[PDB]
RNA sequence: GCGGUUGGAUAAAUCCUCGGGAAUGUGGCUCUGCUUCGGUAGAGUGUUAUAGCCCGUGGGAAUACAGCCAGCUGGGACUG
RNA sequence: GAACCGAACGUGGAGUUAAGGUGCCGGAAUACACGCUCAUCAGACACCACAAAAGGUGUUAGUUCAUCUAGACAGCCGGACGGUGGCCAUGGAAGUCGGAAUCCGCUAAGGAGUGUGUAACAACUCACCGGCCGAAUGAACUAGCCCUGAAAAUGGAUGG
RNA sequence: AAGCGUUCAUAGCGACAUUGCUUUUUGAUUCUUCGAUGUCGGCUCUUCCUAUCAUACCGAAGCAGAAUUCGGUAAGCGUU
């Protein structure tokens, strides 16, 4: 080589300023920081912009994101959504692979019928070009 | 209470490599080359500055944190061995009866024979384990030496040298007879 | 849990009006319970009980600063098989009552102590990293705290599956 | 309690005497140490120290005693004050001139180059056995034991035993007589190498 | 035990508890025909939380 | 699944205002140097500065928990 | 399972619970939250179909006391005398068969001495203090779950 | 674990106390059977238990060797 060669490791490290998604209960499918660290599986976290209050919860019933940025060690509600505009972390999340296939199933859920049987008509459009084209 | 995290740092010599990918360790160097599985253990290493590795755990245990590191010691062991070699030295004991010891090829599988141990008709023989030389002594004489790389390998072929000339049905504190190991370190000198 | 106030007083007796009047702070589930358990600390006092006396207030008191991590130090005295211990714990929690409520947890899982055999003497929220003695707690109290979370698990509501999950994070 | 009092009396010197004198003293092996302090007892006071290094960069400040900051390097291995204003040449032929000795060595690092020399021992038979062991050749020519050519036991590099060291205190002197060396001098301030 | 280590006249042993209880036993012509047992030993009954032995000693000794 | 009210420290906090307090001490400056001199990482100093926390004084609200409505709307079963 | 727990009964329909349960057999959460245990004999729910004294650095929490800016424990080396064979005892007792004394010096420190060893010396070794190294260690106890203690006859039973 | 064992509590033993296990001894009791379950041993034949006398392989000794003593995993195999 020769300078060693480790592959090596890479994990989500929960920490002050991780951005978290939460699966269930009054938020489900919403987004806060993680203001301090209290324990193993228990967390503080907060995000007033995009709607969620104050509270102490467990890590496995959230879930972290590849999202992070600086945030002071154990500060208050308004400091944080200075620090959350700022940086951009709204318009970072919904151009990610992750919120595009969230907000794509919303959109499936919300189709009239009539507007399934278009889906019928363009699909069958796009099978005639690419089977053709794939022919040659 | 279990350790939120915990750590020992490995120090590597100059000439010396290691390839690690998931829990396989190839150790390269002067000698020649050393490789273990430690697929059993549940660790994770990092790169730091070439000649500086970090093995941790994350979350562990009084029990998992034992296996920390004695892991140290483990990868320790094949970069000591690569860059020197270990060397194990071995005298055999005799009273009445002069114990003969010779290597005698077999198929290309080189089995130390032992005969008239304790004079016994029974011509005893144990084998030569992978990378390990047996050689005799010059000047000093009634010894036999084990030299190579794998620590692991040369301890265990002195070891059952030394527990195949047991004395039966005696007392041991009379019958003083067998192979025993007088020394055991490293083949360069002056360290 | 709740962590009420219960002011008693004994009763205004010809000779002697105007008791002393005598207070704690109490942990039960409901008001029921807190005036129950009012009178059998005050037992191990005084000479009173419910017929020779009256409770006069009872009181919620709610938390300060309940979205705040704090660091407490509880007192506590419980029963054993054999005989009766003294004990010192520390606990790292939002407000008192939610670590009263792991208290609890902790020491009918070690212990084998139940609630009937758990006399809570005094808890105090400490100030400075430095009064606390206990590694345990004070592995979270330091510089730059930082560690992932192995081995990740989903939770699929369906039966079958056909991708042979990762657990990767 | 007990630092406190050593922590004071440090200041004492060198608040007069004014002449420090450092010597160790490591392997001794004495026996013959209490009796150097005490042929110093006229004269000189004696002071041997432990872990002193954050004492004496402590006393370093002070503010009225700038004059320290040269004893602080050189405390290494096992060293100890002798501080006495007589001269400095003076006492340096009583302590150097006088030396540990005695035997001898039961298992370390090896002393001069050993030659056993011939002619009779003064033993009647008994031990020719362990002469023979060791090396040296033994020939009983007429009653008592005899050595007859010599050659070198043990040179000045390979240890020495403990079964080994039984002859060589009573009989063969070896010699591991070792004594005390002087480290360095004062007198101001100076930094003197003693030579 | 207590003679061995320190000395004979270093403490003051006590007993604190007599045996008055006297037992009774049904040894063995019937079987169970007037069973009513006869003396056979003594012996002292004891509450929780009661003193049997009592030793007064020096600030000194304790670990003995 | 929504609405209207009553009580509590006329909830407690957040937020606003007037004080005090320090550290897992931000910025600066100090300082060993380390340098691709780009910048760097460590110790050190000291009270908000180009981060911000903790505790209380004063002010005005929402919300949660608990109660009540002779409040409002929807779906399903059995019986004639 | 005569007796225990919950409930007392005309014939049918709809709702709701008692005691007891909710991996499957079996109707009902492979629910939620914090701990503890790994047993080459694990354990599993009242009456009910058994287990004790005594022990373990297996692991978990706790009590009382000690040393800590060189910890001290390490753990590898350096010292372990001067008065001195202390008085006594008697073949001989010199720190070490014993009966009481228990004091100084130099002191960094060295008991008129922890043992080994000798007819008694010699020789070795600790107690106490340095040398190397740089942040928490040492002693005595209390109770949790596991293990040793725990051996019977056809093949076998937390209901499986 | 007081003593025995030349010396030395535990190689092998073990007073004074004290916790157990077992149903191959014998008592205690009278639930089953008196409109009947053919009651002592020996002969013959099968299988099960281990609290192991022998054989396989090991540890301890006041085990020099031979012989013997105490213990371990062992019911495979044999016991006139």
């Amino acid at each position: 080589s020769t300078d060693s060669v480790v592959k090596a490791s890479n994990w989500r490290l929960v920490e002050v300023g991780r951005v978290v998604l939460v699966k269930q209960g009054q938020s489900a499918g919403k987004l806060a920081t993680i203001v301090e660290i209290i324990d193993q599986k228990r967390a503080l976290i907060d995000g007033p912009t995009t709607g969620v209050p104050r509270q102490a919860i467990n890590l496995g019933q959230v879930v972290l994101t590849p999202l992070t940025f600086a945030v002071p060690r154990g500060a208050k509600s308004a400091t944080v959504s200075k620090k959350w505009a700022a940086a951009g972390v709204s318009e970072k999340w919904a151009t990610s692979s992750w919120a595009k296939k969230i907000a794509q199933r919303e959109r499936r859920a919300a189709l009239s019928d009539f507007e399934r049987f278009q889906v019928l008509v363009l699909k069958k459009q796009k099978r005639y070009a690419v089977k053709k084209a794939v022919a040659k | 209470m279990k350790y939120i995290q915990t750590d020992q740092v490995l120090d590597v010599p100059e000439g010396v490599t290691v390839q690690i990918r998931s829990r396989i360790i190839k150790v390269t160097g002067p000698r020649g080359v050393l490789t273990k599985n430690l697929k059993h253990i549940d660790v994770t290493f990092t790169k730091v500055s070439n000649r500086q590795i970090k093995i941790t755990v994350h979350n562990g245990d009084r029990k998992h944190v034992a296996a920390l590191r004695t892991v140290k010691s483990l990868i320790s062991n094949l970069i000591t061995g690569v860059t020197k070699g270990y060397k194990y030295k071995l005298r055999y004991v005799y009273a009445h009866f002069p114990i003969n010891v010779n290597v005698i090829e077999k198929d290309g599988a080189k089995f130390i024979e032992i005969r008239n141990f304790l004079g016994d008709k029974k011509v005893r023989e144990v084998p030569v384990r992978e990378g390990v030389s047996v050689d005799f002594s010059t000047n000093q004489k009634d010894e036999i030496v084990l030299s190579g790389n794998s620590v692991e390998n040369v301890s265990q072929n002195a070891a059952d040298i030394q527990q195949i000339c047991r004395v039966r049905n005696k007392d041991i504190r009379k019958f003083l007879d067998g192979i025993y190991v007088s020394e055991k370190g490293l083949i360069e000198e002056e360290e | 849990r709740k962590e009420y106030q219960v002011i008693g007083r004994r009763l205004p007796t010809e000779s002697v009006p105007e008791p002393k009047l005598f207070r704690m702070r109490i942990f039960a589930p409901n008001d029921v319970v807190a005036k129950s358990r009012y009178w059998y600390f005050l037992q191990k006092l005084h000479k009173v009980k419910k017929a020779s006396g009256e409770i006069v207030s009872l009181n919620v008191i709610h938390e300060a600063h309940p979205t705040t991590v704090k660091n407490f130090g509880v007192w506590v005295r419980y029963d054993s098989r054999s005989g009766t211990h003294n004990m010192y714990k520390e606990i790292r929690d939002v407000t008192r009552v939610g670590a009263v409520e792991s208290l609890y947890q902790d020491m009918a899982a070690r212990h084998r102590a139940r609630f009937r055999s758990i006399h809570i003497l005094k808890v105090v929220e400490l100030e400075k990293t430095a009064d606390v003695k206990r590694q345990y707690v004070k592995q979270f109290l330091t510089k730059d705290l930082k560690f992932p979370l192995p081995h990740r698990v989903q939770k699929t509501n369906k039966v079958y599956a056909y991708k042979r999950p990762s657990t990767f994070y | 309690e007990k630092k406190a009092e050593y922590f004071a009396k440090l200041r004492e010197y060198l608040e007069e005497y004014k002449s420090v004198f450092v010597v160790g003293v490591d392997n001794v092996s004495s026996q013959q140490m209490h009796e150097v302090r005490k042929n110093l007892r006229g004269r000189a006071v004696v002071l041997m120290g432990k872990n002193t290094m954050v004492r004496r960069a402590v006393r370093g400040f002070i503010s009225d005693f700038p004059d320290y900051e040269k004893l602080l390097p050189f405390v290494k291995g096992n060293v100890g004050f002798i501080f006495t204003n007589d001269s400095l040449q003076d006492i340096k032929e009583v302590i150097i001139a006088n030396k540990v000795a005695a035997p001898a060595r039961a298992g370390a690092v090896a002393p001069e180059d050993i030659w056993v020399l011939a002619v009779n021992t003064g033993m009647e038979p008994g031990k020719t056995s362990f002469f023979q062991a060791l090396g040296v050749p033994t020939k009983i020519a007429r009653g008592t034991i005899e050595i007859v050519s010599d050659v070198k036991v043990v040179d000045a590099g390979k240890r020495v035993g403990a079964s080994e060291a039984s002859l060589l205190n009573l009989l063969n002197i070896s010699p591991f007589t070792y004594g005390l060396t002087v480290v360095q001098v004062y007198d101001n301030g100076q930094v003197f190498p003693a030579s | 035990y207590i003679t061995k280590m320190t000395g004979r006249d270093s403490f003051h042993l006590r007993v604190r508890v007599h045996p008055f209880h006297v037992l009774r036993i049904n040894k063995m012509q019937q079987g169970m025909r007037g069973a009513w047992g006869k003396p056979h030993g003594l012996a002292a009954r004891v509450a929780i939380g009661q003193v049997i032995f009592s030793v007064r000693t020096k600030d000194n000794n304790k670990d003995t």
